[PDB]
């Protein structure tokens, strides 16, 4: 088994890629089978701070996980953003990309957010230039839709 | 032959409908639904859609007919098709949904050389409304009609104003016209 690790030999490692080797469209990301997947609906802007989403994804990829074991992470999100975060992530495999905003329904559809393991809400946004209340309004709607949302048996 | 282009002005502030027509009288105190722009449909204001909040809350019914009549469709399924993000689709339909293409729709007729236009000399509203109602099916709501009563010599100012659900005994004239609620396309 051709495996490849880091030097230290403590996590999953594949050669640098550009971004468009992962990128995907609805259709590629329906014809994906995913399942048993995580999920991560990001809400940033193209000139927010970044978060360091590979302290999200460095633990998933540890090398005591069977390459069969792992479990792949799909972000949804802003695109600019991404472009600007790849420089940390693009070392990390079964990782994949889909441009978009999470609080649409047909990418959640596409995504396959039924079957997913788990979906995690983060906002890059910035903070606390409104009432206090009003910080978290993307994060509740989303949950809110994710609870609304129904799919076919 | 420039001043003969009908147009709508929607206005921001209204205050400012005292700009738009020369012939009237302006006023400071005077309400948007009393100015002449208003009264002859030219111009529109946000403003007058304040009073929508409380009339919801008087009569539940309202908002659903206000609908109804202003959007020409619009169900319940429409807005949970567009809620999926995938925008508006569709194509060839069944017949069964087909069905969906007879609902009324508000028209404007004249009473000039129609089927119906012999009130326009001498008839009077109610004759009017309860021939068209028997004969054609049709519902007639209010007139619309021209500003300056020398109609015979057509003032240069040629602007209409809408009168709602006159009495029974008002007199027609031949330039008049009828909003109407017609069916069957
Ligand atoms: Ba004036």
């Amino acid at each position: 088994e051709p495996r490849k690790f880091d030097s230290t030999g403590m996590f999953h490692w594949c050669p640098d890629r550009p971004l468009n080797d992962c990128l995907q469209d609805r259709s590629q990301a329906s014809a994906s089978g995913l399942r048993n997947h995580v999920v991560v609906c990001l809400f940033a802007d193209a000139a927010s701070p970044l978060i360091g989403l590979r302290n999200l994804v460095m633990p998933l990829r540890a090398s005591n996980f069977h390459y069969h074991e792992l479990k792949p992470t799909i972000i949804v999100g802003n695109l600019d953003y991404l472009h600007r975060e790849w420089k940390t992530l693009q070392n990390f495999p079964k990782l994949s990309i889909l441009p978009g905003s999470p609080l649409n329904r047909a990418n959640l559809r596409a995504v396959n957010i039924n079957l997913c393991d788990m979906c995690v809400i983060v906002s890059a946004k910035d903070r606390n230039m409104e009432d206090p209340n009003l910080v978290d309004k993307e994060a509740i709607l989303c949950s809110l839709n994710i609870k609304a949302m129904t799919f076919d048996d | 032959a420039g001043a003969n282009v009908p147009l709508i002005t929607e206005l921001a502030n209204d205050s400012n409908v005292q700009f738009l027509d020369q012939d009237d009288d302006d006023d400071p105190d005077t309400e948007l639904y009393m100015t002449q722009p208003f009264a002859c449909g030219t111009a529109f204001a946000v403003s007058v859609l304040d009073s929508l909040m409380s009339t919801s809350y008087f009569n539940d019914n309202a908002l659903t007919l206000i609908r109804t009549l202003i959007t020409g469709g619009a169900t319940p399924e429409l807005e949970q098709i567009l809620a999926e993000g995938a925008g508006m689709r569709g194509g060839y339909c069944s017949p069964a949904v087909l069905a969906n293409r007879d609902r009324c729709r508000v028209a404007q007729i004249s009473l000039f050389d129609g089927p119906l236009a012999q009130f326009g000399q001498g008839g009077h509203y109610g004759e009017l409304f309860v021939y068209a109602l028997r004969h054609f099916g049709i519902l007639c709501i209010g007139l619309y009609r021209f500003r300056d009563t020398n109609e015979s010599v057509r003032s240069p100012s040629s602007k209409r104003y809408v009168i709602t659900n006159p009495p029974e005994d008002f007199p027609l004239l031949p330039t008049d016209q009828v909003y109407v609620l017609t069916y069957k396309q």
